[PDB]
RNA sequence: GCCUACGGGCAGGCGCCGAGGGUAGGGCCCGUGACUGGGGCGAAGUCGUAACAAGGUAGCUGUACCGGAAGGUGCGGCUGGAU
RNA sequence: AAAUUGGAGAGUUUGAUCCUGGCUCAGGGUGAACGCUGGCGGCGUGCCUAAGACAUGCAAGUCGUGCGGGCCGCGGGGUUUUACUCCGUGGUCAGCGGCGGACGGGUGAGUAACGCGUGGGUGACCUACCCGGAAGAGGGGGACAACCCGGGGAAACUCGGGCUAAUCCCCCAUGUGGACCCGCCCCUUGGGGUGUGUCCAAAGGGCUUUGCCCGCUUCCGGAUGGGCCCGCGUCCCAUCAGCUAGUUGGUGGGGUAAUGGCCCACCAAGGCGACGACGGGUAGCCGGUCUGAGAGGAUGGCCGGCCACAGGGGCACUGAGACACGGGCCCCACUCCUACGGGAGGCAGCAGUUAGGAAUCUUCCGCAAUGGGCGCAAGCCUGACGGAGCGACGCCGCUUGGAGGAAGAAGCCCUUCGGGGUGUAAACUCCUGAACCCGGGACGAAACCCCCGACGAGGGGACUGACGGUACCGGGGUAAUAGCGCCGGCCAACUCCGUGCCAGCAGCCGCGGUAAUACGGAGGGCGCGAGCGUUACCCGGAUUCACUGGGCGUAAAGGGCGUGUAGGCGGCCUGGGGCGUCCCAUG
């Protein structure tokens, strides 16, 4: 099944995220089908989060589970909220 | 002097000991009964090879929404089967039963 | 055949040594050198200069 | 290390003034003021011509010399700025003064480059508010180089900046003396820069 | 995109085949010069209908047997035995170049 | 022989393919090696003095024969042969 | 692969000279090793050899919300000799069953191949779990473990009998739908539709029980991952020139998810090769990396992509997926147990042992993070991974001080005995304060969950750190490692002494036979600096394989001469085609 995570990218002690869509099977940092937005979890910059919403929501919409801690970055670039009424 | 446990790889094969048997039932059930179709075919007995025909048509498909048999493999052997069975039945007469056969 | 640098030196007959490249223009047949300072070839006593060719340690008081 | 060890002497083997020294560089001590001749037993004995090697050689340790600075740290700036779009020749140059010893040394918190690389390194310099002490780190224009607010006290730190009473400070370059502040304006172009050095050599000479 | 290569029928003794011979030019790797290299194909003829001599085209199929894996596609200019003829005698010359012997 | 709903299934038995082995007979590649060919060398001696001067019989060359060897001669060829 | 951003040579054949030409050196690089020396940190990186042998420990499990039961107990009940027996429950063990075990991890033996790169084909195909859409889950019966009973074996294990539960197995029905034969319509390799005949489904569990959650069934599409096929590219030897008989094609049949001599039977005599077949040698391939002005050469650990193997060789079984490293069956070689009938084992997973070798690490910490498996969740597992350790193995950063200080102490060296040199160097004066001491002290971690809200959005709440008492901050605070090569020319750097064709140096030319700037020591100098040298190897220099960019009267080099095959190449005008070639757009 396909998923959306996490793919280190850092240093030793300066770890570097990248959320991607992947087969489930591959390397945790292997050859991924799309980069969907980078995630910096020492926040050593004002952007320590960027997303493109309208992929990820394309990606889900065909049922790309996401890791636990890929919903939570997702849903705080609010990849999941509505609106109004 | 001790063979290291693995249980849970074991039982698998102890599992698929169990499978083999099955899957080999079936399909042998196939192999012998769809010789007794396509024989009686060739003896121009149209009630019976039919009558036949069908409890082999069954048998098939049943191995293939198991794990015996694809969806493709079935089907490929019902293709086998009739089609060899109508073409036995040009070399004498005309299909009784109906059976499992189109006109 | 390998050449043993240095001025005198403590090899023999089951001597263990290590040799490495390099030739010797006067003696033909010699395309390798040994090695100072290694198994059983003794760095030069004495030797107070180029001393790392010839594994000769440090001297104190010097 | 950094070369640690006699210098004027250095100021003899490229025969120019280095000012590798500081108070004394300037006044009737420094030994070329004395012996400008090489060191060595053989100094006094007139010079063979050299060999194009030989010049392109010593001008380039003249400059680096100059700058404190190991060979593999210069190397690898003259390799940095031969990446620039530029003239290395200069770009160069740009990239020496943009060092933080030096910096410090030319904005007169120190009274020489030697003087400035401890300094620096031992923890007397803000940059931009914030302490650095690693002589190699590069000041970019925009930069505010003070003196720690601890470190305002020292005698050579006062002492140096009431010679600033009567010098004036390069010009990319610009002091608040009482502050104890200065700030990196631009990069220095090679005008501004008066070095006894034929740069043009130091490149011909990389390029073997 | 099936390939589709042009070449001409070096051959009818095989039951329902051809061997088509295709030409291929191109600048050379290196010395670029245009160099003309060339390959066989054999190719499905369902019908006998492709003569020797024949151009045709060729292309890219389900395979048919061990080599087979083209069809012949149409028939492009018919009747060219001096392509055939520059076949035949650089196999017949193949017969010398050896060292087993020769004649006089 | 076992199970059965009597349709058939299971054990078992045979056969082809088959890793591998057996006999014979070839071909190939490395390890060691009795006995051997010259060869290049490398210290300055033996016996010659062929070549370099027309080198004291112009020189070289293919092919012969003689000679342990250097060379000699025969038959041609060449000038890269001196007055 | 966006300023034409880029290109150095020297020594050596001669008495001298010009050319030819080989040799050699300076440069850059390394998964390095060896010598002398070795203070600190950060990030990388570390068996290149025997794909040799391997002790020990761990490396893939999980679910009690699919199902029954053994052992050890706890409660709580009903009851015929006070033994039985009903219910709930803790702990533990395995079994039946589902899912994972085909991923992740190692290695580079084999392979010169559709293996890889690159672009395409599939009307010749499969795809568990995930997503969307449509439809359904109605009856009936059945077997094997566990368990109890009994027999063989030294062991490993093993056969027999009897009981039984399920989301396990099996038959009947509904069939939205699908599968198969046959016919028609479109389409065109086996694609889509349609009509009669046949044939095919299903399973239950949990609770906050008159409806929610998890799971089940057939089918259509998405998604992702693979099979197969084709064009083009893919090292050396022609002192390997002919190779081939399942070989090449056909027809039919078998097998597969599917094409195919992939397999089998019968028929035909084909297939390939000088554009290098076949044979021998060597090698995993690439994104890249090293070098180079480029072109080119060289290389493919570490990261990522594909492949291949799991002690050698076969083979299939389970299954969506394997012909499966820690699954199965057989043969061989090896090692161990053995009662001599027989059995056990597979680190090229992590760490380590051992051999081999010039040479390559800790039997460490942690599941906190990311990722993976199983589960409703809590959680379980995870030598993937996150970290620490050891090694200057590499790069980078830091230190061993800073300022003042003599016409210039001593000692050592040279001296023409006047003096010169080390040398502001030292001493000595002030200043700073690595080390270290005390105090504070991280980010990495907020979700899973629970509560409100609807189970959604959204809001509130709690748990969790291996690194690590580390980084970092504040205060205090000591002058506090320097070594290695070199100094005849290339090539930066010169004197004395000893030695006497000796000892020795030597990359090359050469040096040394009593005045040695070349041996050895010393002073002095040059070059780098926790490093410096050496050896090995790649590229460079080497327009010295010359595409860029060379040659052949005498330097190495024109076939002894012709004939002519394949091939290479080819006049002037006009017109068509547009293959090469060129331009644009797009992938
Ligand atoms: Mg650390
Ligand atoms: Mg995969
Ligand atoms: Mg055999
Ligand atoms: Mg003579
Ligand atoms: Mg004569
Ligand atoms: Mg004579
Ligand atoms: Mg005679
Ligand atoms: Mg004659
Ligand atoms: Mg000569
Ligand atoms: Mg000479
Ligand atoms: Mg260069
Ligand atoms: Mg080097
Ligand atoms: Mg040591
Ligand atoms: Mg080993
Ligand atoms: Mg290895
Ligand atoms: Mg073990
Ligand atoms: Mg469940
Ligand atoms: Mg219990
Ligand atoms: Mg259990
Ligand atoms: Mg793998
Ligand atoms: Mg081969
Ligand atoms: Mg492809
Ligand atoms: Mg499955
Ligand atoms: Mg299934
Ligand atoms: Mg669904
Ligand atoms: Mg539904
Ligand atoms: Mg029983
Ligand atoms: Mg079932
Ligand atoms: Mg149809
Ligand atoms: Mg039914
Ligand atoms: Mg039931
Ligand atoms: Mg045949
Ligand atoms: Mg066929
Ligand atoms: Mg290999
Ligand atoms: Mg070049
Ligand atoms: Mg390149
Ligand atoms: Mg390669
Ligand atoms: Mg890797
Ligand atoms: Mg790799
Ligand atoms: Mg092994
Ligand atoms: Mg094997
Ligand atoms: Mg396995
Ligand atoms: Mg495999
Ligand atoms: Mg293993
Ligand atoms: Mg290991
Ligand atoms: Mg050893
Ligand atoms: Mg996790
Ligand atoms: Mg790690
Ligand atoms: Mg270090
Ligand atoms: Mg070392
Ligand atoms: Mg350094
Ligand atoms: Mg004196
Ligand atoms: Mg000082
Ligand atoms: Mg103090
Ligand atoms: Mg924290
Ligand atoms: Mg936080
Ligand atoms: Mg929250
Ligand atoms: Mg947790
Ligand atoms: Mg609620
Ligand atoms: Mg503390
Ligand atoms: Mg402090
Ligand atoms: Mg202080
Ligand atoms: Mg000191
Ligand atoms: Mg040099
Ligand atoms: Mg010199
Ligand atoms: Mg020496
Ligand atoms: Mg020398
Ligand atoms: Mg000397
Ligand atoms: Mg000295
Ligand atoms: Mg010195
Ligand atoms: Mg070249
Ligand atoms: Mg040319
Ligand atoms: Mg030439
Ligand atoms: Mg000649
Ligand atoms: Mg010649
Ligand atoms: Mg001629
Ligand atoms: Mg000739
Ligand atoms: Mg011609
Ligand atoms: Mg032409
Ligand atoms: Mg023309
Ligand atoms: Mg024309
Ligand atoms: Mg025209
Ligand atoms: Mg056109
Ligand atoms: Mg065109
Ligand atoms: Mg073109
Ligand atoms: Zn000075």
């Amino acid at each position: 099944m396909v998923k959306i995570r996490l793919a280190r990218f850092g240093s030793k002690h300066n770890p570097h995220y990248r959320i991607v869509v992947t087969d489930a099977r591959r390397k945790r940092d292997g050859k991924y089908i799309e980069k969907i937005g980078y995630y910096d979890p020492r926040k050593t910059t004002p952007d320590w989060l960027k997303v493109d919403v309208e992929r990820a929501r394309y990606w889900l919409s065909v049922g790309a589970q996401p890791t636990d801690t890929a919903r939570r970055l997702l849903r705080q670039a609010g990849v999941f909220r509505q609106e109004a009424r | 002097k001790k063979p290291k446990r693995n249980l849970s790889a074991l039982k698998r094969h102890r599992q698929s000991l169990k499978r083999r048997l099955r899957n080999k039932a079936k399909k042998s059930a196939i192999k012998t009964l769809s010789k007794k179709a396509i024989q009686l075919a060739q003896e121009g007995k149209a009630e019976e090879a039919l009558k036949i025909m069908r409890k082999a048509e069954s048998l098939i498909d049943k191995a293939a929404k198991g794990s015996t048999l694809h969806k493709n493999a079935a089907a490929r052997r019902k293709s086998r089967l009739m089609r060899k069975v109508r073409q036995l039945l040009e070399a004498a007469g005309a299909p009784l039963i109906g059976g499992g056969l189109s006109a | 055949t390998a050449y043993i640098p240095g001025e005198g030196h403590n090899l023999q007959e089951h001597s263990v040594v290590l040799i490495r490249g390099g030739r010797v223009k006067d003696l033909p047949g010699v395309r390798y050198h040994i090695v100072r300072g290694v198994y059983d070839a003794a760095g030069v006593k004495d030797r107070k200069k180029s001393r790392s060719k010839y594994g000769t340690k440090k001297p104190k008081e010097a | 290390g950094r070369y640690i060890g006699p210098v004027c002497r250095l100021c003899r083997r490229e025969g120019v003034k280095l000012y590798l020294k500081g108070e004394r560089c300037y006044s009737p001590k420094c030994a070329m003021e004395r012996r400008p001749y090489p060191p060595g037993q053989h100094g006094q004995k007139r010079a063979r011509r050299p060999s194009d090697y030989a010049v392109r050689l010593r001008e380039k340790q003249k400059l680096r010399r100059i700058y404190g600075i190991s060979e593999r740290q210069f190397r690898n700036l003259f390799e940095e700025a031969s990446k620039k779009k530029g003239v290395t020749g200069s770009v160069f140059l740009g990239l020496l003064e943009s060092r933080l010893d030096n910096v410090v040394y030319r904005l007169g918190f120190a009274v020489s480059r030697r003087q400035a690389r401890q300094l620096v390194r031992h923890g007397h310099i803000t940059v931009n508010g914030r302490r650095v002490d690693l002589p190699s780190y590069r000041v970019r224009p925009g930069d505010e180089i003070a003196v720690a607010e601890k470190s305002r006290n020292l005698e050579l730190i006062r002492q140096n900046l009431e010679a600033m009473k009567g010098r004036k400070v390069g010009p990319w370059l610009s002091l608040d003396v009482e502050g104890m502040k200065g700030k990196f304006l631009r990069l220095p172009d090679r005008e501004d820069l008066a070095l006894p050095v034929n740069e043009q050599l130091v490149i011909e000479f990389y390029s073997r | 995109p099936k390939k589709v290569l042009t070449g001409v029928v070096v051959s009818d003794k095989m039951q329902k085949t051809v061997t088509v011979l295709v030409e291929r030019q191109f600048p050379h790797p290196l010395y670029g010069k245009v160099i003309k290299r060339s390959k066989k194909y054999l190719a499905h003829d369902p019908e006998e209908k492709y003569k020797l001599g024949d151009v045709v085209e060729i292309i890219e199929s389900r395979p048919i047997s061990k080599r087979k894996r083209f069809r012949v596609l149409r028939l492009v200019e018919s009747g060219r035995m001096d392509l055939v003829e520059k076949y035949l005698i650089r196999r017949q010359n193949y017969e010398s170049l050896s060292k087993r012997g020769g004649k006089a």
